[PDB]
């Protein structure tokens, strides 16, 4: 229930 | 104390991070537990897991084992079986692990402590 780029934004640095 | 880290898949971490291959079933123990601060629906947890050898940051938990979360079944110092999992490597390299399903093969009161003294992986 999630993109790659939510993984992106979660994880930001 | 270390004297139950043969219950746990000690360089599982490094492989997972090293191959990225999902074909393997990791017994881990959960050190923490957090939500992700993503400002909406649902709560999206992510954990800090040890294979006796090493911990890695970067699992977050499928949705669908919210509920393991919520009554507690999954909690700090239980152990725990991965059945599935999906490795999504970022742009900058890092490798999210998304924990798709999993068994509780001993709760946190059972176990009850921190096995061993596994370092942060790095990274």
């Amino acid at each position: 229930d999630f993109t790659a780029d939510d993984l992106e934004e979660w994880f930001a640095l | 104390g270390s004297h139950m880290v043969g219950q746990l898949s000690r360089g599982a971490i490094a492989a997972i991070m090293q191959k990225g291959d999902t074909n393997i079933k990791p017994i881990l123990q959960v050190i923490n537990i957090r939500p992700i601060t993503t400002g909406n629906s649902p709560p999206r947890y992510r954990l800090l897991m040890s294979d006796g050898l090493n911990t890695l940051s970067s699992f977050m938990l499928a949705t669908q084992l919210n509920p393991l979360v919520e009554e507690e079944q999954l909690s700090s110092n239980c152990v725990c079986q991965i059945h599935r999992f999906i490795v999504n490597t970022l742009k900058d390299g890092r490798r999210v692990v998304i924990l798709m399903e999993l068994e509780v093969l001993k709760s946190a009161e059972a176990v009850g402590v921190k096995i061993g003294n596994p370092v942060p992986y790095n990274e």
